[PDB]
């Protein structure tokens, strides 16, 4: 094992850009590092070996550098196909190891979180499993907090959230945030709320509903 | 060797049907294991094929096609593995044997009468095919599903029974109608339909008659040692599932120690080294071409290795049949560029009519003979060389004068490493050629081609199984009718063509690439010293003496003296004044002594000494 | 392009076992060591094992010492991997690869296949029509959706108006939520007056429980 | 000054081989012979071999004639002595030097040296 971390975990680039990614070890891997891309829902492939040698069939744009503990990828000009996850790997010390991953994100203008809030349905008003939801669309960049509030406290761990991955025609995001409660929680409070802590509008576009006045 | 190559001829007619019978009489002579396919094609009723009696195993398939033999001498064949298959489907194919209803009366016109494969106990992959053999008996009374391997029952079978003659029953000494043939020697073996339960193999009905799991073609005793052919490997008479490992490990660190009890994998066997022309590999495979990111290196014992490129590997030039040129049938105006200055070739070379009369619809150019000069750097070929056309302006193969070796790791029709057919030309001129690593050499229909009987073909091969095959050429009686032969100085009369540049070894001396009677130690004006039968000048200061000479080696101090002047130790026609420094001191105005010594001046400049005591240094 | 193809992925209860397969395409399986490497949801890569195609002699990661078993089928360009008795610690998408570390670093790869664990039995969805509150409708374009929830295992399939509503529709990857079960949402953006009249419909099937579902919002 | 650097000297078995190595500095090997020379430790000198790197010609002394071979990389500014069939008569401090312009066969530029020893 030598832990072969990547950085920085999200970075926005456009088609045509020169792009860079870095890689860092827990121990010397001096000529003992290789580099990777993996596309959305695809196989990985090797890019570079011994920090710097490009491999067979790897596209015109790819390069690498560094040594000891610290390593670099560079794309000389970015393609529409590079909106992907990237890795590096060591090959000195058993068992053999990569890192936590990093995305090259698609670069375009900031965009407005267009936001909606679900009091748990007129059929949950019978069924009693209060599965509450908060919804974003049209937002950019990817980076945000969303989470739940009740009266004025925060609530989590009974919460879960999910998102789009992107069409390169625009690549603004959607997100849903979900909270699981009961009808015996619905009568326990007065107010329910969702925090929209994202950059795409000049305030956190916070949402709410009620026990009473939904 | 007990192991031989198979072939790849698959219903192509022979390039010489006349000399085809004797090609097999060399290639399979006493062979026991076939690394390839066993193909028997177009063989006539007169064919004394008895040398095939020793074949025990075939790694590919068997194909017996278009023959006029009555019977096949294959009674020792234990098993066939199907690493290749005929039509990707079959491991035994018997096609079109006898006569196809020609205008011919003969009471035994060939065609296989029987099976007589009296040893055949297993088929490990692929089906059985029999078509258009109107002479064949007993192919219908066979339990083929004993012989189809129990764990890989891909049991497709297409067998023809349209007989044009009667069949009487096999010998009643058999345990019912289970027979290879007509005699009491000819009963079928059963090794799976006389067995039950866990006994995947047996020699009889008892639990003691069962065989070991590693044993394919049956057993004698019950142990893994007691077996007639084995499913995975044979190692030294042990039937092993795998060959023993070449490395020992720490089990935690996985730090590594080499194991001297390891073996390489080769065909059905485990061997401590690869045979002469093959490659050794890091993971213990014996191969024809190296793995990707491994280079073929000149290992010390000549037994080559595939070891790892610690930088990106060198861009070696592919021949026809490898990577860039796999499907490519010919050298043409387009791919001839890809050989420019190449000295080892990874693949084959082929000259067809279409190599030189190149098609304007398949838009290529016809080839100029001057474009063939790109090959004059060539030392070594891993594949084969094939020639079936040549330019009428070239009486010889001059563009290959520097070629030492053709390996034939890839072979034409799986059999041939050099082909020279229909070319007309009078000689070959291949002065450096000294090796044919595997496969046969074929030289036929060449109108003027003399001297082919003078080449020491003995010296080129590395097994007792390879020969030169020749027909329809020039008469060697008409070559002495031409009044020409190998030159007086060709050792034992061995040459590639007429004159002193053509000998396979030289009786006296080598002047560059000329074999000569003597050299100019005494006998002329451009004096030549001897270097182990080679002959060379110095820088020209071995001045002609009446019985001696003046600088032996081309470091010009060495025969006896100097011709005009000395600059100690060396010799010159004038004491020199150089106008390039490296360091700030030229040879300053080196005045002659009376014994011609080129002596520097005693003051740095300004005051004296310019050879004529004048002014020719600055300041 | 040259590439590998994986099979045998699935889900089991805690302490259960499964096995994977990998087949090679566009190259000879016989001449290179072959590998398994995995992505444990929301990370990069972990190496599982190497195996040789000539004898099946293999080297796993110490995380699998005495646990996992490798084998090779050099008769059909193919290999296999046996898994051991996880309570979801070894949950990942598992990919096949082949080697180029003179050591271990991999150049050709496959699409991968899933292994995940939960105590759950097969269950069809709990369902919720994701309305905005009337206190969150737009003077313009609003959004709506459908939640497909507390089901097991995957896959679900989700569409709108028999699949005809593609205009402004989105659907997200599933969360294996804190009940040990799966959920996702599908959503659509529409002018609010059409939502109050041409009220749009979601149409669903969960394949493991075979249950089809419908709702309008 | 112009100068060299010796390397690859060491301890060896008799009958064995050793490869000495000598790199050049302040000049680049084209008007060049490179030499090897050796000293009996704190005593007399012995000249061993020369190469002309610009064409590959070589010459040797009667003690190393048919035992040793001199060689060079004329692109990588470096020359080498391939010593073989080693003797107790080879225990010496080895040195490398230059000539250039044949009318100046005197050894001006050298390196720091390296010990060679031959023993059981």
């Amino acid at each position: 094992d030598i832990q072969m971390t990547q950085s920085p975990s999200s970075l926005s680039a456009s088609v045509g850009d020169r792009v860079t990614i870095t890689c860092k070890a827990s121990q010397d891997v001096s000529i003992g590092v290789a580099w990777y891309q993996q596309k959305p829902g695809k196989a990985p492939k090797l890019l570079i070996y011994s920090a710097s040698y490009r491999y067979t069939g790897v596209p015109s744009r790819f390069s690498g550098s560094g040594s000891g503990t610290d390593f670099t990828l560079t794309i000389s000009s970015l393609q529409p196909e590079d909106f992907a996850t990237y890795y590096c790997q060591q090959y000195y010390i058993y068992p053999y190891t990569f890192g936590q991953g990093t995305k090259v994100e698609i670069k375009r203008t900031v965009a407005a979180p267009s936001v909606f809030i679900f009091p748990p349905s007129d059929e949950q008003l019978k069924s009693g499993t209060a599965s509450v939801v908060c919804l974003l669309n049209n937002f950019y960049p990817r980076e945000a907090k969303v989470q739940w509030k009740v009266d004025n406290a925060l609530q989590s761990g009974n919460s879960q959230e999910s998102v789009t991955e992107q069409d390169s025609k625009d690549s603004t995001y959607s997100l849903s945030s979900t909270l699981t409660l009961s009808k015996a929680d619905y009568e326990k409070h007065k107010v329910y709320a969702c925090e929209v802590t994202h950059q795409g509008l000049s305030s956190p576009v916070t949402k709410s509903f009620n026990r009473g006045e939904c | 060797t007990q192991v031989c190559t198979g072939t790849d001829m698959k219903l192509r007619l022979p390039a010489s049907p006349e000399t085809h019978l004797d090609m097999l009489r060399h290639l399979y002579q006493g062979c026991q294991v076939v690394q390839g396919n066993l193909e028997l094609t177009y063989l006539p009723t007169n064919a004394s094929l008895s040398f095939l009696q020793d074949i025990q195993e075939v790694q590919g398939y068997v194909l017996i096609a278009h023959n006029q033999v009555r019977q096949v001498p294959l009674q020792r064949l234990r098993i066939v593995r199907g690493t290749q298959l005929f039509e990707d489907n079959y491991a035994l194919a018997v096609l079109d044997n006898g006569d196809p209803l020609n205008n011919t009366t003969g009471a035994s016109p060939g065609g296989l009468r029987e099976l007589q494969l009296r040893s055949l106990t297993e088929i490990l992959k692929g089906g059985v095919l029999i078509q258009r053999n109107p002479q064949l008996c007993y192919q219908d009374t066979i339990l083929w599903k004993d012989i189809f391997h129990k764990n890989n029952q891909l049991a497709l079978t297409l067998i023809d029974t349209n007989r044009s003659r009667a069949c009487h029953p096999c010998s009643p000494m058999c345990k019912g109608s289970r027979c290879w043939g007509e005699s009491s020697e000819d009963c079928q073996s059963l090794t799976r339909t006389v067995c039950a339960g866990g006994c995947a193999r047996c020699k009889g009905p008892l639990p003691t008659d069962c065989c070991h799991e590693q044993c394919a073609a049956g057993c004698t005793g019950p142990k893994h040692s007691d077996c007639l052919a084995c499913l995975h490997f044979n190692h030294s008479g042990i039937c092993e599932l795998h060959c023993p490992a070449l490395v020992t490990y720490n089990t935690d660190t996985f730090e590594s120690m080499p194991n001297p009890e390891g073996r390489y994998t080769f065909g059905a066997s485990c061997v401590t080294a690869c045979p002469y022309n093959y490659l050794s590999t890091d993971v213990g495979s014996c191969t024809l071409v190296c793995p990707l990111h491994n280079q073929e290196v000149t290992a010390e014992d000549g037994t080559q290795r595939c070891e790892k490129c610690s930088k990106p590997c060198a861009r070696v030039c592919y021949g026809l049949g490898m990577e860039h040129l796999r499907e490519v049938r010919a050298v043409t105006s387009a791919n001839i560029q890809e050989f420019a200055g190449c000295k080892k070739i990874f693949g084959s070379l082929a000259f067809l009519p279409e190599s030189f009369d190149g098609d304007p619809a398949s838009n290529t150019a016809p080839l100029q003979p001057e474009q063939l000069q790109v090959f004059e750097t060539l030392e070594e070929i891993t594949g084969y060389l094939y020639i079936s056309a040549w330019p009428d302006s070239l009486p010889d193969l001059s563009v290959f004068q520097n070629l030492q070796v053709i390996r034939g790791r890839i072979l034409h029709n799986g059999a041939y490493s050099l082909t020279l057919q229909g070319l007309g030309i009078s000689w070959l001129g291949l002065r450096s050629l000294r090796e044919l690593g595997s496969g046969l050499a074929l030289i036929h229909h060449n109108t003027h081609l003399c001297f082919v009987h003078t080449v020491p073909w003995d010296q080129l091969f590395r097994n007792p199984h390879q020969a030169l095959l020749h027909t329809a050429n020039r008469p060697e009686d008409e070559c002495v009718g031409e009044g020409l032969a190998c030159h007086q100085l060709c050792a034992r009369g061995h040459c590639w063509g007429p004159g002193p540049t053509q000998c396979v070894n030289c009786s006296q001396f080598l002047r560059g690439q000329e074999c000569v009677e003597e050299c100019r130690v005494l006998q002329g004006l451009p004096r030549e010293y001897v270097n182990a039968r080679h002959c060379l000048p110095c820088h020209p200061e071995c001045q002609p003496q009446n019985g001696s000479v003046t600088c032996f080696g081309p470091e010009a101090d060495q025969c006896v003296a100097c011709a005009h002047y000395k600059d100690p130790p060396f010799c010159v026609a004038r004491c020199p004044s150089g106008v390039k420094p490296d360091l700030s001191y030229m040879p300053i105005w080196k005045f002659p002594d009376e014994e011609g010594a080129c002596q520097p001046c005693p003051i740095n400049c300004t005051h004296s000494c310019v050879d004529l005591d004048d002014k020719g240094c600055p300041a | 392009e040259v590439q590998l193809v994986e099979s045998g992925g699935g889900l089991v209860q805690p302490g259960g076992s499964l096995r994977l397969s990998c087949a090679a395409s566009g190259f000879t399986f016989t001449d290179y060591t072959m590998d398994w490497v995995r992505q444990a949801p929301g990370k990069g890569l972990e190496w599982v094992a190497d195996v040789n195609p000539n004898s099946g002699g293999s080297i796993y990661n110490q995380r699998f010492k005495g646990r996992f078993t490798l084998s090779v089928d050099r008769s059909k360009n193919t290999l296999y991997l046996q898994m051991n008795s996880l309570r979801a610690e070894d949950t990942a998408v598992y990919y096949c690869a082949r080697n180029l570390g003179p050591s271990f670093y991999f150049d050709y790869w496959g699409q991968g296949t899933l292994v995940t664990v939960s105590s759950a039995s097969t269950k069809g969805p709990s369902v919720f029509p994701l309305a905005p509150s009337s206190k969150s409708t737009s003077g313009g374009t609003a959004a709506l959706g459908c939640l497909v929830k507390d089901y097991f295992p995957e896959p679900v399939t989700v569409s709108w108006n028999s699949g005809a509503l593609t205009s402004g529709v989105h659907t997200f990857p599933a969360v294996l939520q804190s009940s040990g079960l799966y959920s996702l949402s599908s959503v659509v953006t529409v002018p609010s007056s059409s939502l109050g009249t041409q009220t749009y419909i979601c149409n669903v099937n969960h394949k493991p429980s075979n249950t089809k579902v419908d709702k309008k919002v």
